[PDB]
RNA sequence: GUAAAGCGCACGCAGGCGGUUUGUUAAGUCAGAUGUGAAAUCCCCGGGCUCAACCUGGGAACUGCAUCUGAUACUGGCAAGCUUGAGUCUCGUAGAGGGGGGUAGAAUUCCAGGUGUAGCGGUGAAAUGCGUAGAGAUCUGGAGGAAUACCGGUGGCGAAGGCGGCCCCCUGGACGAAGACUGACGCUCAGGUGCGAAAGCGUGGGGAGCAAACAGGAUUAGAUACCCUGGUAGUCCACGCCGUAAACGAUGUCGACUUGGAGGUUGUGCCCUUGAGGCGUGGCUUCCGGAGCUAACGCGUUAAGUCGACCGCCUGGGGAGUAC
RNA sequence: UAACCGUAGGGGAACCUGCGGUUGGAUCA
């Protein structure tokens, strides 16, 4: 009868033989996910984020997701952390090392406009400089204040920030993703059964890890 | 498979084929020597190698090899067979003895004077 | 089940674990709760129950420390077509002593070091680690 | 399979009380007719085979019948296998 | 599962295994003890040959068999039960499940006759072949055999193999629901019995179409083929035999657990049942997929995941599923 | 001439052909 009344079922037939504990029962075309059996899953994750907010570490939500983008900023950047709302760069988990190298020129690209320094070169070269901000302070914008590998990660749909978590589980980084039907929760060392879809279930659970983490840290 | 598929029919054995007409559980055997032959190897390798076929003393005949940098053996000297089968020279699994019987021995060999024919030099 | 109604026990417990269950259910027996008495003093179960004066239903509570879960070792010995009867200095020692072993003796259901400490054997049950 | 007024009809001769369709003494003696009454079925046709093989299931199933009351209570046994002509 | 390996499928004797409770027994089992388990080896501690090898004291062990006194949790035996396993009864439901007998319509071929006339048929072309003794085309009547368009589906039924027109007769299994009844009567199953696609075999029928063989024509370097014109066994029926298949999900049967999504088919309860309809609750079945499993592919509640009971099977390739 | 298994017949030889099954068949059949 509380808010977990919005996640009941998600991805129809199409579902994935792994998923089964956790369908409270197909029915109506697509199948429902057993909430009695994603209440513990409802805590026991957040319990770990909370107790590893303690320890002062770091956290990376990954919804690079349309319907998760825009909206998971709030509960990660107003949280002060780490989020990856778009296309997930090819190694930053793994190859970093060189990626983070991309971060540099975002960040003294960012000190340009932040003074006269800015008015250099042609009106039209600031432009074409410009725009690498667009790109980088978007792909990484969210990120740069990552001065190494986190300590845990937490991804949205566990399907499409696929990569995501692979990079992950290679570099002993825990995930704790909201896994879905037709996603494959062997990936996910905490997994949570809910709709990985539905504005309202992003929303509110995503908003809802911010908030243990918050105060993780007392 | 199970307890009861096992005290029925329980785990076989293999009966360990050991590759040795020359069997009789000896380190060597006599023989007669038939002849001498020069046969080539296989496809891999060329030149023609040394080897004859002998008659052992339980009559089991068979082709030895004569290894050694100088044969010196007749179509009735008596040799004595050892063992250690040659990839080169199929069927032929056997080799004679170097310094045994009415056999020779490597000449000028100072080197492995225990193979071969040779018992300390010229000093 | 239907031949091994014990090992099914563990089964269920285990299978609970996995799947990061609260509490797992099934019909229960003698020596069902009897075996899950152990395990609760052994710190092994939060708590367990029954239902039923004729249709009795096992409850038992899944147990987990942090992230992973407490009974991450389960399994049987003593099953069928293959039993086990250990004596008082065969007695095995499930992780060189952290885990237990349920063993049934003449007095009644025990642990490795439980019947050892008694100085009598029994019917090896199955290993808890 | 079998006419009511038969099977509701047997049922209240071999049962040791009251619409009894359970009692092995019933069952087990409901099974001989529709297997008697088989038999004669079977004489023609021959080659339909996907019938026999449920006149096998009832003839064994009934046969795991006449064990049981052998181990059950030793006269029961002798004391229905007359009244159906069994044993052949 | 694909590496070697699930019997083609069932039923089932022996055998192995066996839901829940109480009493009882004390066989298994556990505890103690008494025998005996030769000595010597081995081992521990310790002695003597200058050390060692060696020799040597005592113990340890000899994991076993028996007997006696107990212990009674579990297994087993006996007694009386219990109901969720399994089964019976009732009433419904769907089905190409099986055996027998009917019957209908479309098409092919053939026989006869009418109209009509120089082509038809076939191929990449061609040719063989059929045509002036009149084909082909067309139309009327007749004979006969095989198979049942559409519905037909990612569908359904069956143990497997397999099973499609409509009708009747005899018959098997599956499932649901209120229930009522029996009371562990169950699971598996070497050997055994039975069922088995097609091809093939025997006797006797039948024979339209198709088609191994065989015969022509063509292709080609050749063409004992693919292609074309014919065409016999056979394919069809009865009854008996043969038992094989990539008899395949290449995945044994039975049972309990373990996130989800979309769909199919069939039963039932319920909802202004006002509806196509909406909400559940069973059976069988597709596709995606999580944990996990996997060498990878992939499998994934119909598992190849987690377990338990019984059975079949594998142990490098060739030789060889061959020889005897 | 998709291949392979079974079974049958035929042919210098691989193999060809018929009947049934399989996907361990390519291309949107």
């Amino acid at each position: 009868m509380l808010k977990a009344g919005v996640h009941f079922g998600h991805q129809t037939r199409y579902w994935n033989p792994k998923m089964k504990p956790f369908i409270f029962g197909a029915r109506n075309k697509v199948h429902i996910i057993n909430l009695e059996k994603t209440v513990p899953m409802f805590n026991e994750a957040l319990a770990e984020l909370n107790k590893i907010a303690s320890r002062k570490g770091k956290i990376l939500f990954v919804g690079t997701k349309r319907a998760a983008s825009e909206a998971v900023k709030d509960a990660a950047l107003s949280c002060d952390q780490f989020f990856v709302n778009h296309r997930w760069l090819g190694g930053m988990l793994t190859n970093w090392k060189t990626v983070r190298q991309s971060i540099k020129r975002l960040k003294d690209l960012e000190t340009q406009s932040q003074d006269g320094t800015f008015d250099k070169l042609t009106k039209k070269e600031a432009l074409m400089r410009t725009r690498e901000l667009e790109k980088l302070e978007n792909s990484l914008g969210g990120i740069k204040d990552m001065g190494g590998l986190p300590d845990a990660l937490f991804v949205i749909d566990a399907d499409h920030e696929h990569i995501a978590i692979k990079e992950a589980n290679n570099l002993g980084i825990p995930v704790f993703a909201i896994v879905d039907t037709n996603s494959d929760p062997d990936g996910v060392d905490f997994v949570i059964p809910g709709n990985d879809d539905a504005i309202r279930a992003v929303t509110l659970y995503l908003g809802a890890v911010a908030a243990t983490v918050r105060e993780g840290r007392s | 498979a199970t307890v009861n598929q096992l005290v029925r029919k329980p785990r076989a054995r293999k009966v360990a084929k050991s590759n040795v007409p020359a069997l009789e559980a000896c380190p060597q055997k006599r023989g007669v020597c038939t002849r001498v032959y020069t046969t080539t190897p296989k496809k891999p390798n060329s030149a023609l190698r040394k080897v004859c076929r002998v008659r052992l003393t339980n009559g089991f005949e068979v082709t030895s090899y004569i290894g050694g940098e100088g044969h010196n053996l007749q179509e009735h000297s008596v040799i004595l067979i050892r063992g250690g089968r040659v990839k080169d020279l199929p069927g032929v699994r056997y080799h004679t003895v170097r310094g045994a019987l009415d056999c020779s021995g490597v000449k000028d060999r100072k080197q492995a004077r225990s193979k071969y024919g040779v018992k300390r030099p010229k000093a | 089940s239907m031949q091994d109604p014990i090992a099914d026990m563990l089964t269920r417990i285990r299978n609970g674990q996995a799947a990061n269950k609260a509490a797992v259910t099934m019909p229960s027996s003698k020596l069902k709760v009897a075996i899950a008495n152990v395990l609760k003093e052994e710190g092994f179960i939060e708590d367990f129950k029954v239902e039923g004066d004729t249709k009795p239903e096992l409850e038992l509570t899944l147990k987990y420390f942090q992230g992973k879960a407490v009974v991450e070792s389960i399994q049987r010995v003593s099953r069928p077509g293959l039993r086990i009867y250990k004596r008082k200095d065969e007695l095995p020692k499930v992780m060189a002593g952290l885990g237990i072993a349920v063993v049934s003796t003449s007095k009644g259901v025990m642990t490795d070091r439980a019947a050892r400490q008694a100085g009598l054997g029994g019917e090896i049950i199955c290993y808890v680690a | 399979s079998l006419s009511t007024e038969a099977t509701a009809k047997i049922v209240s001769e071999f049962g040791r009380d009251a619409n009894d369709t359970g009692s092995t003494e019933v069952q087990v003696a409901l099974l001989t007719a529709q297997i008697n009454h088989l038999q004669g079925h079977f004489a023609e046709h021959k080659k339909d085979h996907h019938s026999r093989r449920g006149l096998l299931r009832m003839v064994s199933q009934r046969r795991k019948l006449l064990d049981y009351l052998k181990r059950k209570d030793v006269a029961r046994y002798t004391r229905l296998i007359e009244r159906l002509g069994l044993r052949r």
